[PDB]
């Protein structure tokens, strides 16, 4: 099948070229949202701290 | 600032902006907000007015 055995190789190759570009950018955005998550841990408190004790 | 209400509980809170935090020394009488419970003032110490009435 020397007509399309070797040319269908690019077909499912272009797509993971693009995902190979893509997951990079998703990692580029999740650091941003990781920083947003970490800072939004600290908006509610640790000025107004009340005192109990562990049991 | 680790503090304790004289009628009850204990808290860790902060001052206003200009309250002279250095002048807070353990054994001083302070004032706290009602709602946010933040330090608003420190006063010269109590009398327990048996002192006043004589």
């Amino acid at each position: 099948d020397l007509y399309s055995r070797y040319k269908k190789l690019q077909q499912e190759l272009e797509f993971l070229e693009v995902q190979e570009e893509y997951i990079k950018d998703e990692q580029k955005n999740l650091k941003k949202e990781f920083l947003h998550a970490q800072e939004e841990v600290k908006r509610i408190q640790s000025i107004p701290l009340v005192i109990g004790q562990f049991l | 600032f680790i503090v304790k209400a004289t009628n009850g509980p204990r808290y860790v809170v902060g001052c206003r902006r200009q309250l002279d935090k250095s002048k807070l020394k353990p054994g001083t009488r302070v004032a706290l907000d009602m709602t946010t419970l933040t330090i608003m003032r420190y006063l010269p110490r109590e009398v327990d007015p048996l002192v006043y009435n004589m």
